[PDB]
């Protein structure tokens, strides 16, 4: 019961990190749809920019590896 | 100026013109309100910070003393002194000199009368209708519709207002900032505002429900 009370109150944790949480990855969630374009045309910036696009669509408070393509 | 006992009641400080029931239990308060009905029944209800303190204290009173009458001389037993009473009229503070008995000074007769009944009534009858579908939305925590015995019976709407108001819960202090309000429109908004902001704090709250299920 602790464990799964501590799994349960840290997803409460992450939901009110993504209703009324404001100050999350999903804050500067609009300045990568806004900076993607000002990546280098050379294809080495603008590849990686490309390819972190699809990888970051998902929850960035607990999904594992959209964490990273966020801050990437 | 009046000065006369301190009787308290728990967290409800008495709307004007409100007749309320009494939950008075405690040895050292009995003596307080019978010299308080032995005194031409002139009572103040002061505001207590506790829930049913046994003695008064110089800092442990709510900064709001009023007038009252006492409508009946027999008190109910049902483990306290439950006597009938009634709003005479309003009062204040200027200062404390600690007893026992902590005694307080007074006002002048003061109340709430009707001067308008078109705009008045409307504003009433909408936090009328509004109370309706408060009592039919706190029973998220738990409101009754027995009041609708007192805030229907009632006809005149300068009583419908605050038997409208006194019927719900909410903060003391707020209280003592909504009696300061001796017009009854500033207290009919402020009442239909607080009932506003509660169906908001639902959907808040459903709101938040809502992300922890798809967080789910």
């Amino acid at each position: 019961d602790t464990n799964q009370r501590e799994s349960y109150l840290r997803e409460q944790m992450k939901a009110i990190q993504k209703e009324l949480g404001g100050e999350d990855g999903l804050s500067d969630l609009e300045a990568l749809r806004k900076k993607i374009e000002e990546v280098g045309m050379p294809e080495a910036v603008k590849t990686k920019a490309l390819k972190e696009l699809d990888r970051l669509e998902r929850m960035q408070q607990g999904s594992p590896e959209a964490t990273v393509a966020r801050t990437y | 100026r009046l000065e006369l006992p301190v009787i308290p009641l728990r967290n409800t400080v008495i709307l004007p013109h409100t007749t309320t029931p009494v939950d008075v239990g405690r040895a050292k308060s009995k003596r307080a309100v019978e010299e308080a009905m032995g005194a031409d029944r002139l009572i103040f209800l002061v505001a207590q910070r506790d829930p049913e303190v046994d003695d008064p204290a110089p800092d442990d009173l709510y900064t709001w003393g009023v007038q009252a009458v006492v409508k009946q001389a027999m008190r109910l037993p049902d483990g306290t002194l439950q006597v009938m009473v009634e709003a005479r009229a309003r009062a204040q503070v200027t200062d404390y000199i600690p007893g026992p008995y902590l005694r307080a000074r007074g006002e002048v007769f003061s109340e709430i009368f009707p001067i308008d009944e078109a705009v008045v009534r409307v504003l009433v009858e909408e936090l009328k209708e509004a109370f309706e579908k408060y009592v039919a939305n706190h029973k998220s925590l738990r409101l009754d519709r027995y009041q609708l015995e007192a805030v229907k019976g009632t006809s005149d709407p300068a009583m419908l207002a605050d038997t409208i108001a006194y019927h719900a819960t909410w903060t003391v202090a707020e209280k003592q900032e909504i009696l300061e309000l001796t017009d009854l429109e500033a207290r009919l908004k402020k009442v239909l505002g607080l009932l506003s902001r509660d169906l908001e704090r639902f959907e808040l709250d459903k709101r938040v429900a809502q992300r922890v299920k798809e967080q789910m």
